[PDB]
């Protein structure tokens, strides 16, 4: 655990060690993929129904003649899921009251999609940068810690001068 | 008894008295003429921390003739033979009988530092030092490992 | 042995035991920072999972009440089968679901039109949403893997 420690231990047992930690990470390596699978996948399907919910919430919000539904019907297209979940009663009372089976209102729906294309093209570029940047990261660090113990390395400095 | 065996002396006194970093050579107590060796990779190098052992291997035509020198630790490197041969021009193309054990090894490390993909060897690294260079320092490092044995 | 000698039989051992444990020190923080991103992916499935069933909770409502307004049995048979709480099937009829709360949520040719609009625009943002979790849990994971680095590393600068 320290490098005296390790000048205590026994240099067949360090191998075993090596050993064991590779085969220790091999395990936590298959698990971390398999929660990361998990969790993109919970992770889309929450995306998509909230996406059929915000979606929902605009065009029932054109469709309403009250301040306080076209304000219900916004604050749930800002898609935060416990307000979603809370007005949900009254968004349903709001489309009980509006579900009974022109040029302008087009240009505001194209509008709207391609600021949505941008900020999709935009969120894609975020993403990649934040990947890159997790790998210099853990680059980054280790080879701080690795540096500071080849620093406390005395085998190294009376071998090298 | 000859010069050639206190030429050897001479640079055993050498690597005494002044003993390259992370270099140590020594021939067999009775041979003078057989040299056992090891290198340290060093620093900053992907053999970094290395313990690789070398045979040195002399004759009656020294310092004029170089002996013939093989790792025997498990190598992955450019120029280096399967057998511990090594494509270095020191030793093959550019040598001095001002060279001595120590010098060898000197430029041995070097090369650890400094692979020369123009005289390759080993193919296998050659290539990987230039197509999947992490594949490469992985290959490498589990040799670095395996020399601590 | 005192620098002004030839390295002996017992110093090499030595090197080695110290570059042993250097060695296991790489792989043990690796592992270790490992074990964080780990912790943390499983905090964040228990989050979206809680709030998956949540929202497919307010589906399921939604597609008793479309159900309920259909003209078509098509149309009756996939509300039904959304209300049921699959979570496949929603992803699948996320397009003829949208249309038929379109379709049902109101009040030519120009109806047609903005269904398809509204249908594209659920899409991308279905695909904002997705890269908005993907972007919050990847800035987690970089907050959580400064977090444990910077530790070790101050650590060492108390061992002066």
């Amino acid at each position: 655990l320290t490098q005296s420690d390790v000048i205590a231990f026994q240099k067949e047992a360090l191998f075993r060690c090596i050993n064991r930690r590779r085969v220790d990470f091999e395990a936590l390596r298959k698990q971390y993929e398999l929660s990361r699978r998990e969790c993109i996948d919970v992770s889309r399907k929450l995306a998509n129904i909230m996406a059929l919910i915000v979606t929902l919430a605009r065009f029932i919000e054109t469709f309403c003649t009250d301040a306080n539904e076209k304000q219900l019907c916004r604050e749930i297209a800002q898609g935060d899921e416990t307000l979603i979940v809370q007005r949900s009663d009254s968004f349903m009372k709001l489309l009980t009251k509006y579900g009974k089976p022109a040029s302008d209102h087009i240009q505001e729906l194209t509008t709207e999609l391609k600021n949505l294309r941008k900020s999709k093209e935009e969120l894609f570029y975020e993403n990649s940068q934040l990947t890159e940047e997790i790998s210099a990261l853990k680059e980054y660090y280790t080879n701080i810690i690795r540096k500071y113990d080849r620093d406390e390395s005395f085998t190294i400095k009376r071998v090298f001068k | 008894s000859t010069p050639a065996r206190r030429r050897l002396m001479r640079d055993f006194k050498r690597m005494k008295e002044d003993a390259p970093p992370g270099v140590s050579a020594s021939p067999l107590p009775d041979n003078v003429m057989v040299w056992n060796a090891m290198i340290i990779g060093p620093a900053d190098t992907p053999y970094e921390d290395g313990t690789f052992r070398l045979l040195l291997e002399f004759d009656e035509e020294y310092p004029n003739k170089p002996p013939h020198v093989k790792f025997l630790s498990e190598m992955f490197h450019p120029n280096v033979y399967a057998n511990g041969e090594i494509c270095l021009d020191i030793l093959q193309n550019r040598w001095t009988p001002t060279y001595d054990v120590a010098s060898i090894l000197t430029s041995i490390q070097s090369l650890f530092n400094d692979p020369n993909p123009a005289s390759p060897a080993n193919v296998e690294a050659a290539t990987l030092f230039k197509d999947h260079k992490s594949q490469y320092v992985k290959r490498v490092k589990e040799t670095v490992e395996k020399s601590w044995e």
